[PDB]
RNA sequence: AACUAAUCCUAGCCCUAGCCCUACAAAUAUAAUUAUACUAUUAUAUAAAUCAAAACAUUUAUAAAAGUAUUGGAGA
RNA sequence: UCUCCAGGCAUACGCGUAUAACAACUCGGAUAACCAUUGUUAGUUAAUCAGAAUAGGCAAUAAUCACACUAUAAAUCACCUAUAACUUCUCUGUUAACCCAACACCGGAAUGCCUAAAGGAAAGAUCCAAAAAGAUAAAAGGAAAAGAA
RNA sequence: AACUGU
């Protein structure tokens, strides 16, 4: 909230944080896992994996095509800027 | 860093948290009023904390303002404040404003300003009177407080008579 | 619910609590964003759940049963972070190329030394707040003295840590 | 030594034309090596209050040439009754009307036990009411005025014609007109209005309204009429009763203005007071005028009668102000006919506490000198216009 | 959430909405007598009691009455064997009803 | 001693009162010259509701305060007219006195306690009260009012219990004057009263108070308030004739109350028995305070145009029944 | 043969050699470590003296030629 | 329960867990009992108690129960006119027999209320030494009472 | 002078 003049509190609904609940009905993950379940090794998700997985298909498929051109580029993902989502990626806009 | 303690934004004659703003420039045409020759009356002769002669108040037309007290000065007293320059000797009351040339040779005089505007800044103190040595056309010679004889225009404003306190140079 | 905050009333008087392997961040990796955000609830409760028994435990001076459960399961939490955290750092880095989500760079403060400054968010630009441009970015002329002496400084720790290892090197010989 | 200037004072690359010399804007913080960068004016995105600045009064579309002179609670005429009586074109017959005189002089008006009541009024509203030993004017004055329209108002007993007026509270009568080419407007607030559903008695008949054209204004030349009113150069023009249109009791009977200030230096003066008064009152009669009789200017065929009573707990002024002409332009014609009562005393002391001298109870814990003449006076404006 | 940065707002910014919570709480029996409704809760430092009364009635859609919160002083008496001040952690008692 | 505020937010509040104070409150009114009733349902003044869009005033500059300072006006002017308008059926209240806005103050002592530790621990101390209220309007009178029931009157309801000690709920204990006021000083002649007027403030009305789900409280803030305000105000009456903690009065004191949120209107009734609340004084009495209170009614619906429409005569019939009483 | 005590070797260091150097979150110069406006923001003149001249005053160091010559209260 | 003594309670300031319960008997109290010690756990709950927009216009007349009444040491923003904003209760303080004096130092320590209903204990035991200190009593006498200069 | 174990 924000104190306005004569030392008078008036709390501000927009910078008071909401909780966002998930819906756990029907959601089959755990605190546990099984020590049947193998353990998982380690593959951290990078850029290159990003693009490789989701962007290079789209650029690959039309660059044989050859509709591929710089105003496009937003086509296969890229944001000209962070604004007007509510989730800025830079710079970081929103809590966790 | 530094703010003068005489920051008040609004000339007042009620006393200041008491500290009374004073006016040392006598002839400052009063609100509904052609700057012209116009009379005040002393309200009241009050005393000053910041200066050593005690301050009359002045009062004329919508304007009420602190002024030195001359030796003279009593409540109920009629001030003149006059700019124009007399033809002939001007009538004097002892703390009446009025241009030298209106002024006679020999009368006692303070709250003088060297330059015409300038304002009172010599014979403030008490016991402190200047005596209009020679008057000669549009220049008169001010004796001021330090002994100094100056010879200044007839524009410049004095006030009649000597300073309250008469005997503050006797003092022993 | 009250009962989510306490084990189950069988387990009451049990000597610990039956629990598997903690999540590994691959399969967290597996599983969705979504997925991933419901998890970290179910995580966060039942991590209350054992940290609410703990306090209880402390208050009876009591041992808490099974608690590798709190450690796995903020195993899991720490997991899941990073696996959120790895897809939101990639993305930035592809359509931004920032290395770090907040604004920062090089500064030099009055002590001489280069240091990482994180840029702070403002109402107001820098130039129009006085605050901020009180504070000081620059290094006094005296500091060059001082960086003589960080120099001496690092060379003198190397050589106290060479007297380090031969104290321990005497031994050695002795020993062996 | 008078000082003229506020005394707090008293005791290259850029220059190269096609260059653009390097400033410390990149490194977004001031280093004293890097010259100073030029920065155009900055934009929040939003309008911040507590930085928001007033426009200047000249740039606002309300803003007129002409000086509207707007009279206030605080004003303080410096002329005091001259002055008041040229702004409101009015004539001024001393003493109260011969019909209020007469309300009293009936036995019936007279209330039981009317002086104890009052006594003991006064020692309630004075001590009784708050536990304090010495309550202040703050305090009893609006308290003490309450109890006594309450004691009058007790009267419809005695005469239930009462029953049909009633007092509000917080109302604004405010009015303007020109006198001599002169703009003014008068604004008046707080206190209570005590109206009717029928207008006051006219006190003066047309023969006498017609009479009023002899008196003249009385003059104060050289100072301006509008002194000590508040010159404004934006304005609008409004008329107002203290009542929107419509209601029951359009006739305002009486006019109260409470000044409760401890101090006398705090409190106004008793000519201030009534010349305060007298500006109010008018105001309120002038927009009644109006309301009725539109935005012409004539003399009022029918003459319309309003009160002011003027107390500060102690001294009780009574005004009765009756508007004859709405042809306020002219200073010489029908004048409306204003009748005073000043410095009428309830009590002239009143002790909080019981002072003892030399073991001896001198004075009580009562009002000292009280007069029962002045609610009287009191008593006959409440009840005229009805009995 | 604690020991995380909170977006600044403006006139006309977007309502504040914590996807992920880092606040944990813990019941604790009280250490006083207390009304049966009422309950103790050791919250961190940082959440508010409106904070408290959202994270009941949104995570556990527990319904709160009322709310009385408490900050208690961590002890530094207690010294090392070198005799150095060891500090308690302080902890927020929140009293709900 | 601990500061009892007559509104407060607390849950139960009014039973922790009436244990403090010995009041049992039995739902409902206390057991039991035409004036065209129409004509008050009118000359009750919709007229200050007519006012209201009428009488013009300087705005608040809070813009809160906007409602809630409408709500006094009209509750004023209504006092005003209805008195007047009521004088003539009723001879009392032409020589009762009317009090706005004054400050009512009771100190009673109720249990005891022991101190936990300090350098006066275990010494036994008194549980100390204090309430200070301050009534929208209470009419003061020379005469006391007629009983409601005879002294000693008793009924198998008991009085509420509190487990827990008075500061687990909020409150504080502060040092300080002890005051007892019957809204005036003994010297006035008006020692008795005949009905008291409060306002509930607009964080405890019905809508805010829904949306923070203590909806049940609403009737609790009610109680609370009158409760307080009656016993204290009561109470002062018995002292100035004498009767204390170990004088007991020898004839019951009666008053009423009436609490209204600005539309709502709620009538209360209570009847002071026993001076004798401490540990010692009461060790051995059998008398008990009773309190009656009927639930809050709608006064009207909406004022629109320059009218009110839907007021509801049967709350001003109470009020007009009420003001009607005297003593026999 | 008893008490109080005593017993010990690594805790580490020193000098040359070698070598220049380029080693979490959150909060912070405002009141440092206070998550957002206030208030503009800023070091440093010969180094001297002590000291030696038994005090004190000009003066007083900081490869061979060679401690040769000059200089110097011709004295340290 | 008895005998006797008579500055007590709140706040400020300072202190910072010395608070409370349990468990210990080594160390701390200049001895015990018991803890102020040692270990562990608990604690102080506030919409009411306390802390944390702008530009113009305009002001003569102390207080003292403020009336009379004087005096000298000379003693008080408001409200108008415009502009701007548009629905609010979070954060923090709350324990104690406590502080400044190296010490559990016969010292220092502000304000409000009240003067016992609040708050306290001079006696480690024995003996009745001398000598010494303090207090009380004096036959006759009065420098070997409170009066004068 | 009185007063008192001076």
């Amino acid at each position: 909230g924000i104190y306005t003049s004569d030392r008078k509190f008036v709390q501000i609904k927009e910078m008071v944080p909401e909780f966002v609940v998930p819906d756990l009905t029907g959601f089959k993950l755990k605190p546990y896992v099984n020590y049947r379940a193998p353990a998982g090794i380690d593959t951290p998700l990078t850029a290159k994996a990003l693009f490789q997985e989701t962007v290079a298909p789209a650029i690959e498929k039309d660059f044989k095509e050859g509709t591929f051109d710089a105003n496009n580029l937003e086509k296969y993902g890229f944001e000209p800027t962070q604004e007007g989502k509510l989730f800025q990626l830079y710079p970081k806009n929103f809590p966790r | 860093k530094f703010v003068s303690w005489k920051s008040r934004t609004k000339y007042t004659v009620k006393p200041v948290k008491n500290y009374r703003m004073i006016d040392f420039l006598r002839f400052r045409p009063e609100k509904e009023k052609a700057p012209e020759p116009f009379e005040e009356k002393v309200v009241v002769v009050r005393y000053d904390p910041c200066r050593s002669a005690d301050i009359a108040l002045v009062a004329g037309g919508s304007r009420k303002r602190w002024i030195i007290a001359t030796e003279n000065m009593k409540a109920g007293d009629t001030i003149l404040n006059s700019n124009h320059i007399g033809r002939m000797a001007v009538a004097a009351q002892e703390g009446d404003a009025h241009p030298l040339g209106a002024l006679p040779v020999g009368t006692l005089i303070n709250n003088v300003e060297s330059e015409p505007g300038r304002g009172a800044q010599y014979i403030r103190a008490a016991g402190t009177c200047g005596v209009l040595l020679r008057k000669v056309n549009g220049t008169a010679i001010i004796q001021l407080p330090s002994k100094r004889q100056m010879q200044v225009l007839e524009s410049c404003t004095a006030t009649v008579g000597r300073v309250s306190n008469v005997n503050h140079n006797q003092r022993v | 619910g009250l009962e989510e905050f306490f084990d189950d009333p069988k387990n009451w008087g049990e000597e610990k609590v039956k629990s598997g392997a903690s999540w590994t961040c691959q399969q967290l990796r597996n599983k969705s964003n979504e997925d991933l955000h419901k998890l970290w609830y179910v995580l966060l409760k039942e991590r209350n759940m054992l940290l609410t028994l703990e306090q209880e435990a402390k208050r009876q001076r009591l041992p808490m049963p099974s608690p590798e459960r709190l450690e796995k399961v903020v195993d899991s939490m720490d997991n899941v972070d990073k696996v959120v955290q790895e897809r939101e750092d990639a993305l930035r880095l592809l359509q931004t190329g920032q290395e770090k989500p907040r604004p920062g760079a090089w500064r030099r403060d009055i002590f001489g030394r280069i240091v990482w400054h994180k840029f702070k968010q403002w109402p107001i630009p820098w130039y129009l707040n006085k605050r901020y441009n009180r504070r000081r970015f620059f290094a006094m002329p005296y500091v060059d003295r001082f960086i003589r002496l960080r120099i001496e400084k690092h060379a003198r720790i190397e050589a106290r840590k060479r007297s380090l290892q031969k104290k321990k090197e005497k031994i050695l010989h002795a020993k062996f | 030594a008078y000082e003229w200037g506020v005394r707090s004072t008293r005791k290259r690359v850029y220059e190269i034309p096609g260059l653009e010399p390097i400033t410390y804007e990149g490194k977004k913080h001031f280093v004293p090596w890097l010259a100073r960068p030029i920065f155009p004016p900055w934009e929040r995105g939003w309008n911040d209050p507590r930085f928001h600045r007033a426009a200047p009064i000249h740039e606002q579309t309300l803003y007129k040439e002409e000086p509207c002179y707007i009279f206030h609670q605080r004003c303080r005429l410096l002329e005091g009754m001259k002055q008041a009586l040229w702004l409101t074109k009015t004539k001024l017959i001393e003493g109260l009307p011969k019909k209020v005189l007469s309300l009293v002089d009936d036995p019936a008006n007279h209330i039981e036990n009317q002086e104890q009541r009052v006594l003991d009024i006064i020692s309630h509203a004075r001590l009784w009411h708050s536990t304090e030993d010495i309550p202040k004017r703050e305090t009893y004055c609006p308290l003490i005025v309450d109890s006594l329209i309450q004691l009058c108002k007790s009267q419809i007993l005695k005469h239930p014609s009462l029953a049909r007026r009633t007092s509000a509270q917080n109302c604004t009568l405010a009015t303007t007109w020109n006198r001599e080419s002169l703009l003014l407007q008068v604004r008046g607030t707080s206190s209570t209005i005590l109206s009717a559903k029928d207008p006051l008695p006219v006190i003066a008949s047309r023969e006498e309204v017609e009479a009023t054209r002899s008196h003249v204004l009385e003059t104060f030349y050289p100072i301006s009429p509008t002194i000590d009113l508040q010159e404004c150069h934006v304005y609008e023009v409004k008329d107002d009763t203290g009542f929107q249109e419509g209601y029951p009791y359009p006739h305002p009977h009486t006019l109260y203005f409470l000044e409760k200030a401890n101090l006398r230096p705090q409190r106004f003066l008793p000519e201030q007071l009534r010349a305060k008064m007298l500006l109010f009152a008018f105001a309120n009669a002038l927009a009644q005028a109006r309301l009725l009789y539109g935005n012409t200017a004539k003399v009022l065929e029918q003459p319309i009668v309003v009160q002011s009573v003027g107390t500060d707990g102690r001294v009780f002024q009574f005004l009765v102000l009756q508007l004859n002409t709405t042809d306020l332009a002219s200073s010489e014609g029908v004048k409306n006919l204003v009748w005073t009562d000043s410095d009428q005393l309830l009590y002239r002391h009143f002790w909080c506490r019981p002072v003892i001298k030399k073991k001896v109870v001198v004075e009580p814990v009562g009002p000292v000198d009280f007069q029962p003449e002045t609610f009287r006076k009191f008593l006959a404006l409440y009840l005229h216009g009805v009995v | 959430a604690r020991n995380v940065l909170y977006p600044l707002y403006q006139l006309g910014g977007p309502q504040l909405r914590v996807f992920r919570t880092n606040f944990f709480i813990q019941l604790v029996r009280p250490g006083t007598a207390q009304p049966e409704d009422t309950v103790q809760f050791r919250i961190p430092m940082e959440m508010t009691r409106v904070d408290l009364r959202n994270y009941l009635e949104q995570i556990y859609n527990v319904p709160v009455a009322a709310v009385r919160t408490r900050v208690q002083h961590g002890s530094n008496r207690r010294r090392d064997h070198k005799n150095v001040r060891i500090k308690k952690p302080d902890y927020k008692v929140a009293y709900v009803q | 001693k601990y500061v009892v505020h007559p509104q407060i937010s607390a849950l139960n509040a009014d039973r922790w009162y009436q244990s403090f104070t010995k009041t049992v409150f039995v739902s409902g009114l206390p057991p039991a010259p035409s004036l065209d009733l129409a004509a008050l349902r009118a000359a009750v003044c919709d007229c200050i509701l007519q006012e209201q869009v009428y009488v013009r005033r300087r705005r608040p500059r809070s813009l809160f305060d906007r409602r809630q300072a409408l709500a006094s006006s009209i509750l004023d002017q209504v006092v005003r007219t209805l008195v007047n308008l009521l004088a003539p059926l009723n001879p009392v209240l032409s020589t009762a006195a009317l009090d706005c806005k004054r400050s009512v103050d009771f100190y009673w002592l109720r249990g005891e306690e022991r101190i936990p530790a300090g350098h006066r621990k275990g010494h036994i101390d008194a549980l100390r009260y204090q309430i200070n209220d301050k009534p929208h309007n209470q009419i003061r009178i020379s005469k006391q009012l007629p009983e409601f029931v005879p002294l000693d009157y008793s009924i198998p309801t008991e009085i509420p219990v509190m487990k827990c000690k008075p500061d687990k709920l909020p409150l504080f204990r502060r040092q300080y004057e002890n005051s007892i006021f019957t809204g005036s000083k003994t010297a006035d002649p008006c020692c008795y009263g005949h009905t008291q007027f409060h306002l509930i403030p607009d964080r405890l009305k019905r809508e805010r108070l829904i949306r923070q789900n203590q909806a049940e409280q609403v009737e609790a803030v009610f109680r609370a308030n009158a409760i307080a305000s009656l016993f204290a105000w009561t109470g002062a009456q018995a002292m100035y004739q004498g009767f204390w903690s170990e004088a007991d009065v020898t004839r019951p004191f009666v008053s009423q109350a009436v609490i209204t949120d600005g539309k709502y209107f709620s009538f209360f009734c209570y009847q002071l028995n026993t001076l004798a609340l401490t540990v010692q004084a009461d060790q051995n009495n059998p008398r008990k305070n009773l309190c009656w209170g009927s639930q809050s009614q709608p006064l009207y619906e909406t004022v629109e145009d320059n009218d009110v429409k839907g007021f509801d005569d049967g709350t001003l019939l109470q009020i007009v029944h009420f003001l009607l009483n005297k003593p026999r």
